[PDB]
């Protein structure tokens, strides 16, 4: 009845609404029937009057809440639903929710998305604020919904709402919290120009023991590892399901022809006794690849004649080659020389290489500085795939998509992302909260850490 | 590890050194990445673009 | 003892919202007894502190002061019960057979060893059991429960230290 | 004995319960059994890595050796191992060509091994002499020289990444900010400072003095370099021929765009490393003509701002009694009724120095210095730092060891202090170009509130701005300072720099709009200052308030830790005029509106107890006279500058 | 230390694994509704001691711990059957013995770990059903509880089975309640916003006895108009005109306050004055929920409308206009009459040895609190001391008692009744220590200052605050 | 004492082969009186402690 001719809806301070944290109330600290004030900026809980919202309505004169779970905007301190459709911006900003067309359409971002605030930006392009050492976190997660696979299924609630999980489980949250990040990055009309990763870093705090917390800083590739992970056993529910958005987006199939060597303070005739006898066997081991740890060359520490910049630089493809059959790798394993061979069997759609630039000495921990001189434009990897099934996989051609950087010291460093827009062509790189752009040659120039490829 | 360990698999690889090998060892008394060249242009377009801006200048003066 | 864990000075915070001097309302000063007795309570990260049982009920056990007296008496130590049921009539045939009787008629309700026997009941735990394993001779402190009690009364500084 | 001598029994020697003792005896002695009985069958039967590395290494590689060659070629491996270890501390690279593949491997094995231990080693010491831990000349000299050598290599792999990463700063950046300048100097009406002509009135003057200021450096020792005697010996031969000297000094100034090579030595400060730069004589004679010149004509012409701390006019004690004694004058700086707040920031620019872009700064002074002596200037500052055998370039970096530092570093800090005050506030402190303003005074009462910015004094990398906001532009900062940077779970305490030094009562006291609202500012002064040309970090400064909450204003200028704490605060605490007090009066009233406590910041006192440490350490044969002067010396120097602070 | 497993017993039905439920909450009522969350009822077990033995039914009698309707039961709910039993209620919540009157504020050692603290205190909000939380305006998350004991029970649970973290816990306190002593200063004249609503309020304490009688539900408002005027005639003595124009109940539905529609028909319309009386009623509720003076209950007072104006349409009067000046004039009414701060006081019976009854008597003086009464247990040696201690005072001080008496005297404690603070509280002549206990005529001002302070509200309340003409 | 009670909770708020434990490392320095002076414990007037005559 009072719908349609609210006049406290023209009170509402949009600019105050941020709905990234967590949804509890004011007083109340109850997560059961939230209402936000839509004045007053903080949340409360009830609808009604004797609840904390009608109170604060009344104390406060804010006369204007909107149910977190209700989505529905009404007058508290009357408790009359007020009904204007100017008002689905907030909505929107609260439960961003992908069409089915819209979710697909993300190649087509032609225009540039201006917030509610004074900030014209880019979905997709946007920052995490970086609450004290989030940066690797942070920096992982704008990487990994740079993706369409991963942007796209976690765009749709539909997509992992009837997931058969544990009642009695908490990694649960990493699937639906990672949910609302990627939703939220992807908004075309956010209030603001950047989400907040605190719901998202604090479920994974919780969801990892007490490891790749918010206070002290983690390895970037120990944070991608860990959080494919639990997405790959998160989304998978009351079934060994192997078959995940995850599992199915970004990891592939590697055939590691591997062996061993028999002995290196042994005669010809010990050694040839056990190359014959299996123990020193070649075998094959396949196993599922999610990320190739292309391990980088170590630093000469020499000088030479060329190279007039200090900084010893290193091809893409000589690094990137290890992996092929041909090339062989030892392992120092226990009283053992495992000179092990690997192969990729098949490839994933996406691939992530993460290149292992920091290492431990024999009195610390330093950080190759080498550079991976990686062409960001086409590659191929049909030139380091196994020779059997060469020619089954049609498409080989992939492009670097996004390039995650830990500048800096290894014990103080900073983690930049350098990711490859798409709709435009600009490979933007973003900071923890700025977005600015670089040049497709510089991008090629940072050292980078984890590299994530679209085969195309 | 051992001292010895460190240089143990140095140590087993160092005696494939032939005996000529072993025995020239002088006296101890005697494409491509071009990193520089994306900080040179950097550089230019980056004097260039002051230039242009320095070139809106009233009254420097230069004494020739 | 010395601290298990180092503990920070008392500027090491600076007028924390919550630990605002100006704020807490002082009545008694809560000493380290009142601390020990409800750790989680009253000591801020009571990081690995064992709590303590709650008081037992007391032992209310009037001990024998004379051999003369008999077992289950009235002593004088304990408080005088003040004397002061629907009780129905004997106007009925509730009799009982001849031979009913009480099961402990012929035992006695006191014996030469049942006051002893009942005060064996509380004390130290070697009195306390009544079969035990021979322990060794030098595993059995005489003095350990004298040092365990409090310190006696008016004890010079060098007994309690 | 105090519980069975009770009663009849007294004192005495009767005590025969012994249990006790023989059980305590009895368990020592069933412990202490297993050690002896072990001992007893024994008796009746039947930090060091580089060398340790070097002997292992030769071990090596003379049981590989053939006993052919094991006769004379074992000492020409042992010398290729040093060469080998030599070039690695040095960045000369080590080529052998006519060594076998396996003797280079296993020598550059053993470089990185001692590489290694020899880095862990240098950062250990350091560690502990930063801590305080008990040190010799040699250990003092060795650690000193290995971290030097560290930081010579950790500066040529900058320059070499800043080559690679190309300018750091934006080229649309680094537009706004010429152009921010440009505008700043046409306010100004700066006229240009020319080339030195050939008839200067007082060339001969400048000339004398900067003779004279580069002779007081070479006091009479014991002896002289030969680098030292030349030095000397032109310096007597400018002031026999002053025209022809200044003839030479503009031919090297006008021709003389590719110098030689300066030096590089760290002085052995225990906390905090400093490098001393020495230009080759001529070009320092140049450089400190070209310096007293410029400083002259910036003078002349009022280029450097009132506000740019560091003068003749004011000591660095008497500047920051001046800053207290202002800071009271500014209309209600203390009337936190109405909800105002007060907070005074004090940050530092990291690596100001270090991070000058050399084409910048050449296409910024040509703008205020003579173009010609512009580009000299930026291409002295272009050199090739040598220190032992090493040697680099420099590019990103101003050299602090040249003359011309000080004309240079003061114009990169009056542009960041123009980018950081911004357009309008700088024209308030400096006044109108006519009758400018003195310092930390504005042109009028209203003029010192037309903004947020107040005081502000820009001292030699070091930034100081007192900002009274009021209660709505206190709201104002935070509501933004949360948007642009939330904190859901009241985490921004969790990092405020307090000082420790003053007790808890005195203190900032953490409140929660205090805390936010100094966030809130250092994030705008922060987000102000682009962090590509520099950034003034959020931990090693400090924003400090004063509110309702706060009632201590505390602030550290000069080395003199101080906290004003205004009288309407100060109630029920009577005056008693302690030496290390300082009553700051009104300035109209002349009553004493407020206190201004001060006291020798902690790092004034770090360095003077590193600096006594230093001379008796290093005191060695040196006679007690020596070492008592030297004492007194120090003790006269701290006592004459914190002269009350030192109470 | 994850889930809850909600326990109660069926009085119909038959609840049943895998069943879907419709647990009305705390506060489902029947005309809102929207409490009410539509759950899933699944594997529930019998209600063994040390190992539930699990069932897949529950019939109408049996006590059922049910498992997964515990994400909206806070404290008590009655889960119902969804699409059917439309006209249902919610039963009735929990009374407790005594009133919990200890507060404790806490704050997590790292402010990081905040959520994680809020989380574990939900859950222990959920697990102690007397136990209350909330967070007050200056931020502090005050928790409340019955004695000593019971919060370090709380606390050894909160920071070691449900939030793991280290929080850290202030100086327990004790929740102070106003308390009215005079009459009305003056007739105060509050109006509502746009000045088309003018009431006045005269405030008066209550008669002796009626406060405990309400709040024991003796005298039940929710009886008719005729019981609850004969039993306010007759026990009370109240004028039988007077007690016929009762309004509310003061601050809950057993509320120690009183509203009276004390105004003149020949001035006031009725059936205006009932436009508004659910308004008024309302602010009265939350006046008296809030207080004016140190933001707590006020006990023991008997406002009365004096007299009110009331505009026509409910666009100008009524509303959101006519709640804010109800809450204003009782605020200003509460004030006008000389306040006075309560503490709580509560009742100890110590049971010590004969022997030691003196040591008993010795300890209880230092605690600002009198012995009631000494009588020796029929049978047992051991005396029974009772006396009422102030609770402000009265922390630690079990631990005084049977230290003082070398661990041979026990003691408990339960809030009996509220008595007023020594001095006044709207005192500004008294100075306070940061460290040093106030003496006894300057507790109330103290008390005030320093709940204001901890509360983080205005640390001035003047009779001129909240009145119209300031 | 009283002093020494307003100190303390001031304060809550904010070789040689010695044979003989000195008297300085010992405890039991109370400034309350009833944590000082307590009632021992009398046995209900037919005990005591032990050793003691």
């Amino acid at each position: 009845r009072r719908s349609r001719h609210c006049p406290y809806l023209d009170t509402i301070n949009r600019s105050v609404l941020d709905f990234d944290f967590e949804k509890l109330c004011s007083i109340s600290l109850s997560h059961i029937n939230a209402y936000a004030c839509l004045v007053c900026g903080k949340y409360f809980q009830g609808r009604g009057l004797k609840s904390h919202a009608y109170i604060h309505s009344v104390q406060f004169s804010h006369h204007v809440f909107l149910n977190l779970h209700t989505l529905k905007f009404y007058c508290l301190p009357d408790n009359y639903e007020i009904i204007d459709s100017s008002l689905e911006d907030i909505t929107y900003v609260l439960k961003p929710t992908f069409t089915k067309q819209q979710i697909a359409n993300l190649d087509k971002q032609a225009k540039l998305s201006r917030a509610y605030d004074g900030t014209t930006y880019l979905p997709g392009i946007v920052g995490l604020n970086n609450i004290k050492a989030n940066d690797y976190a942070n920096a992982v997660l704008q990487a990994l919904s740079n993706v369409p696979p991963l942007r796209n299924y976690f765009l749709e609630e539909d997509n992992y709402k009837n997931i058969k999980r544990p009642p009695g489980d908490i990694m649960f949250l990493l699937v639906q919290r990672f949910g609302e990040l990627m939703r939220k990055l992807w908004n075309p009309r956010n209030f603001k120009a950047h989400v907040s990763p605190h719901e998202m870093l604090q479920a994974v705090v919780l969801c990892s023991k007490k490891t790749f917390q918010i206070t002290k800083q983690g390895d970037g590739v120990d944070f991608l590892s860990w959080f494919l992970n639990a997405l790959h056993s998160a989304l998978g529910g009351t079934k060994k399901k192997k078959k995940t958005i995850v599992t199915d987006v970004f990891q592939g199939s590697m055939r590691i022809f591997t062996k061993k060597l028999p002995h290196p303070d042994l005669p010809a005739e010990e050694k040839e006794q056990l190359l014959h006898n299996d123990e020193y066997q070649e075998t094959m081991v396949e196993s599922t690849f999610m990320y190739l740890t292309l391990d980088l060359p170590t630093a000469p520490l020499y000088k030479d004649e060329k190279e007039q910049l200090i900084i010893p630089q290193v091809p893409l493809f000589n690094i990137l080659a290890k992996f092929n059959g041909i090339t062989e790798k030892e392992y120092k394993t226990y009283k053992e020389n495992f000179l092990k061979r690997f192969q990729l069997t098949k490839l994933p759609p996406y691939l992530i290489f993460c290149i292992k630039r920091f290492t431990k000495n024999n009195f610390f921990v330093e950080k190759n500085p080498t550079i991976v001189n990686f062409p960001i434009t086409n590659v191929d990897l049909r030139e380091y795939l196994s020779e059997e099934v060469q020619a089954v996989h049609k498409n080989t051609t992939y492009d670097l998509i996004a390039n995650i950087v830990h500048d800096g010291k290894p014990s103080e460093g900073s983690y930049r992302i350098h990711v490859l827009h798409h709709g435009t062509g600009k490979w933007y790189e973003l900071q923890d909260l700025q977005v600015t752009d670089i040049l497709p040659q510089m991008i090629t120039l940072s050292e980078a850490y984890i590299q994530i490829w679209k085969r195309r | 590890p051992k001292i010895q360990q460190q240089f143990s698999d140095l140590k087993r690889k160092l005696a494939e050194v032939t005996e000529e090998e072993w025995l020239s060892i002088p006296e101890v008394g005697d494409g491509e990445l071009d990193m520089r060249k994306i900080g040179q242009a950097r550089n230019t377009l980056m004097d260039m673009r002051l230039s242009q801006v320095s070139d809106s200048v009233s009254g420097q003066t230069v004494v020739d | 003892f010395e601290p298990l864990v180092r503990d920070i000075n008392l500027q090491d915070e600076d007028w924390n919202e919550f630990n605002d001097i100006n704020k807490i309302i002082i009545r008694q000063p809560i000493r380290t007894e009142y601390k020990i007795a409800f750790p989680y309570l009253y000591n801020n990260l009571p990081h690995h502190v064992h709590l303590t049982w709650y008081h037992t009920p007391n032992v209310v056990f009037i001990k024998t002061e004379d051999p003369d007296l008999p077992a289950f008496y009235f002593d004088p130590l304990i408080n005088p019960i003040s004397h002061r049921e629907p009780l129905p009539d004997d106007d009925e045939e509730f009799e009982l057979p001849e031979f009913v009787e009480p099961f402990l008629k012929d035992t006695p309700l006191y014996t030469d060893n049942t006051a002893n026997g009942i005060a064996l009941l509380w004390a130290p735990r070697p009195f306390n059991l009544r079969s035990g394993r021979t322990r060794r001779a030098l595993d059995i402190p005489l003095v350990k429960n004298w040092y365990r009690e409090h310190c006696p009364a008016g004890q010079p500084v060098k007994v309690r230290v | 004995y105090y519980r069975f001598n009770t009663g009849p029994v007294g004192k005495g020697p009767g005590c025969g319960f012994w249990a006790a003792g023989w059980r305590v005896w009895l368990f020592f002695m069933r412990g202490i059994t297993p050690l002896l009985e072990r001992w007893l069958g024994n008796l009746l039967a039947r930090s060091h890595f580089d060398l340790e590395l070097r002997a292992a290494v030769m071990h090596d590689i003379l049981d590989m050796m053939p006993e052919g060659i094991k006769q004379n070629k074992a000492r020409t491996i042992l010398q290729h191992l040093s060469e080998a270890w030599r070039c690695w501390k040095a960045n000369i690279p080590w080529k052998v060509p006519g060594l076998p593949t396996p003797i280079e491997n296993m020598i550059l094995r053993y470089v990185k091994a001692k590489a290694d231990w020899w880095t862990n080693t240098a950062h250990y010491n350091r560690e502990r002499i930063r801590r305080g831990a008990t040190v010799d000349k040699t250990v003092c000299k060795k650690n000193l020289g290995r971290l030097t050598r560290l930081y010579l290599k950790a500066e040529q792999e900058r320059q070499h990444n800043y080559l690679k990463d190309g300018p750091y700063i934006t080229a649309e950046e680094a537009v706004a900010v010429y152009t921010t300048t440009v505008h700043w100097l046409e306010s100004r009406r700066f006229s240009p400072i020319p080339f030195p002509p050939l008839s200067y009135k007082h060339d001969t003057k400048l000339l004398i003095l900067a003779l004279e200021r580069l002779k007081e450096a070479y006091s009479v020792k014991s002896r002289l370099n030969q680098s030292q005697r030349e030095e000397l010996g032109l310096i007597e031969q400018a002031y026999d021929n002053p025209h022809e000297a200044l003839s030479r000094i503009k031919r090297h100034l006008l021709t003389q765009r590719a110098f030689k090579e300066v030096g590089i030595e760290f002085m052995d400060l225990y906390s905090h490393l400093v490098p001393v730069y020495d230009v080759e004589p001529l070009e320092k004679i140049t450089d400190a003509y070209l310096d007293q010149y410029l400083w002259y004509e910036a003078d002349k012409r009022r280029l450097f701002p009132p506000w740019i701390k560091p003068a003749d006019t004011e000591p660095p004690p008497l500047l920051v009694y001046k800053w207290c004694q202002g800071i009271n004058n500014l209309q209600d700086v203390w009337e936190t009724s109405e909800g105002e707040c007060n907070v005074m920031l004090e940050s530092r620019f990291e690596k100001m120095y270090e991070k000058i872009d050399l084409t910048l700064l050449n296409r910024l002074l040509r703008l205020i210095v003579d173009h010609n002596i512009a580009d000299y200037m930026t291409a002295k500052n272009n050199v090739v730092i040598n220190y032992k055998d090493m040697n680099h370039t420099n590019s990103y970096g101003i050299i602090r060891g040249l003359q011309f530092a000080s004309f240079i570093v003061q114009y990169y800090g009056l542009v960041m202090d123009l980018l950081v005050l911004g357009l309008h506030r700088a024209s308030e402190m400096a006044g109108p170009p006519q009758m400018p303003n003195d310092f930390l005074s504005f042109q009028d009462i209203a003029t010192e509130a037309a903004h947020p910015i107040r005081l502000f004094c820009r001292y030699i990398d070091r930034i100081h701005i007192f900002f009274r906001f009021t209660a709505d532009e206190a709201r104002d900062l935070i509501q933004r300072y949360l948007t642009e940077h939330p904190d859901p779970n009241n985490e921004n305490i969790v990092g405020y720099n307090n000082k420790k030094c003053w007790p808890r009562d005195a203190r900032m006291r953490l409140m929660k709009h205090d805390v936010n609202l100094g966030r809130a500012v250092f994030w705008d002064i922060k987000n102000r200052l682009p962090r590509s040309v520099t950034t003034v970090q959020w931990e090693n400064s400090f924003v400090s308030v004063y509110s309702k909450d706060n009632p201590n204003l505390l602030f550290n200028m000069c080395g003199f830790e101080c906290r004003i704490l205004p009288k309407c605060r100060t109630s029920y605490e009577e005056f008693t005029h302690k030496d290390g007090v300082w009553n700051l009066q009104n300035e109209v009233t002349k009553e004493r509106t407020a206190q201004c406590f001060l006291r020798v910041d902690d790092e004034s006192m770090q360095r003077f107890h590193n600096r006594v440490r230093q001379i008796l350490m290093a005191s060695g044969s040196t006679t007690f006279t020596k070492i008592v002067n030297k004492w007194n010396t120090a003790l006269i120097g701290l006592m004459t500058y914190f002269r009350e602070a030192v109470v | 230390g994850v889930q809850f497993h909600a326990f109660g017993r069926v009085l119909s039905g038959t609840i049943h694994a895998g069943q879907p439920v419709k647990v009305l909450g705390e506060n489902y009522t029947l005309e809102d509704e929207e409490d009410s969350q539509i759950c899933t009822v699944g594997r529930l077990w019998i209600s063994v001691a040390r190992y539930h033995i699990e069932v897949n039914r529950v019939p109408a009698g049996n006590w059922v711990l049910i498992e997964g309707v515990d994400q909206p039961i806070v404290k008590t709910a009655t889960i119902t059957e969804p699409r059917g039993n439309e006209e249902a209620q919610i039963f009735r919540p929990l009374k407790f013995n005594t009133t919990s009157v200890i507060k404790i504020a806490v704050e997590p050692v790292n402010p990081s770990e905040l959520p994680k603290m809020l989380d574990g205190l939900r859950k222990v909000n959920k697990s102690y059903p007397s136990l209350t939380t909330k967070v007050e305006e200056s931020g502090e998350h005050v928790i409340l509880g019955t004695g000593e004991l019971y919060l370090d029970c709380v606390m050894h649970d909160l920071r070691k089975m449900y939030s793991e973290i280290d929080i850290k816990v202030a100086d327990p306190v004790v929740t102070f309640c106003e308390t009215v002593v005079e009459t009305s200063s003056l007739k105060c004249f509050a109006e509502t916003p746009n000045k088309k609503n003018k009431i006045t309020m005269i405030a008066e304490p209550l008669e002796k006895g009626l406060a405990e009688d309400i709040e024991n539900e003796v005298v039940q408002i929710t009886w008719n108009r005729k019981k609850l005027g004969e039993f306010f005639q007759t026990k009370y003595d109240w004028d039988l005109l007077a007690a016929r124009s009762i309004w509310a109940f003061g601050p809950d539905a057993t509320g120690p306050n009183i509203l009276v529609d004390d105004t003149l028909p020949s001035e006031v319309d009725k059936a205006l004055l009932g436009s508004v009386k659910d308004s008024i009623v309302q602010g009265f509720q939350w006046g008296t929920r809030e207080g004016p003076l140190c933001d707590e209950l006020i006990r023991n007072v008997k406002f009365k409308i004096l007299d009110a104006v009331v505009a026509q349409e409910p666009l100008h009067r009524g509303g959101g206009q006519i709640i804010p000046t109800a809450r204003r004039v009782v605020y200003s009414a509460f004030l006008m009459a000389t306040p006075r701060l309560m503490e709580p006081y509560y009742f100890v019976e110590v049971q010590a040895p004969a022997d030691c009854v003196s040591a008993v008597y010795t300890v209880l003086a230092r605690r600002r609190g009198h012995v009631t009464q000494d009588a020796p247990i029929p049978g047992s040696p051991l005396y029974t001391i009772k006396a009422f201690i102030p609770a402000i005072d009265s922390f630690g001080f079990e631990t005084d008692l049977r230290t003082h008496t070398q661990g041979q005297a026990f003691s408990l404690s339960v809030f009996h009744h509220w008595q007023i603070v020594p001095g006044d509280p709207l005192d500004k002549s008294i100075v306070i220590r940061p460290l040093e206990p106030q003496p006894a005529p300057h507790l109330a001002r103290e008390f005030m200052i320093k709940t204001r302070r901890r509360k983080g509200l205005s640390e001035d309340v003047s009779i001129s605050k909240f009145f119209d003409d300031p | 004492d009283k002093s020494k009670e307003l100190h303390a909770i001031k304060e809550r708020y904010l070789r040689k082969f010695v044979f003989e434990w000195d008297a300085s490392e010992d405890t039991s320095i109370d400034y309350n009186p009833l944590y000082k002076e307590r009632h021992q414990v009398q046995l209900l007037g037919r005990g005591f402690i032990a050793g003691i005559d």
